[PDB]
């Protein structure tokens, strides 16, 4: 916006993850949405180093 | 350890609880009580005289 201040704005990396409808919890949520991050990454250094 | 056959198995477990906590009951019974339609009174024949 102006002088020697930068914004870093963010910026969705994966959108999946489906809402609980039972409401009962909300650590669920957070639960299904790192499990199927972390399936998708998994398959791209299934035998690879950087 | 075969590694592939654990990522089937938890993905497996994951899309079936998933599926399992969407499922949610809402029915829409209705009353049991009547309309009571209009009527009118029925009058009996007699006789008279004096």
């Amino acid at each position: 916006p102006e002088e020697n201040v930068y914004i870093l704005l963010p910026i969705q990396a994966y959108t999946g993850g489906v809402i609980d409808r039972r409401d009962a919890s909300f650590s669920n949520f957070a639960y299904s949405i790192a499990s199927k991050l972390m399936m998708e990454l998994s398959a791209a250094t299934h035998n690879k180093i950087f | 350890p075969n590694d592939e056959a654990t990522i089937k198995a938890l993905d497996n477990v994951i899309k079936q609880i998933e599926a399992l906590s969407v499922i949610v009951n809402r029915s829409e019974k209705a009353d049991d009580a009547q309309i009571l339609g209009p009527n009118t009174y029925k009058q009996l024949l007699e006789h008279l005289f004096s």
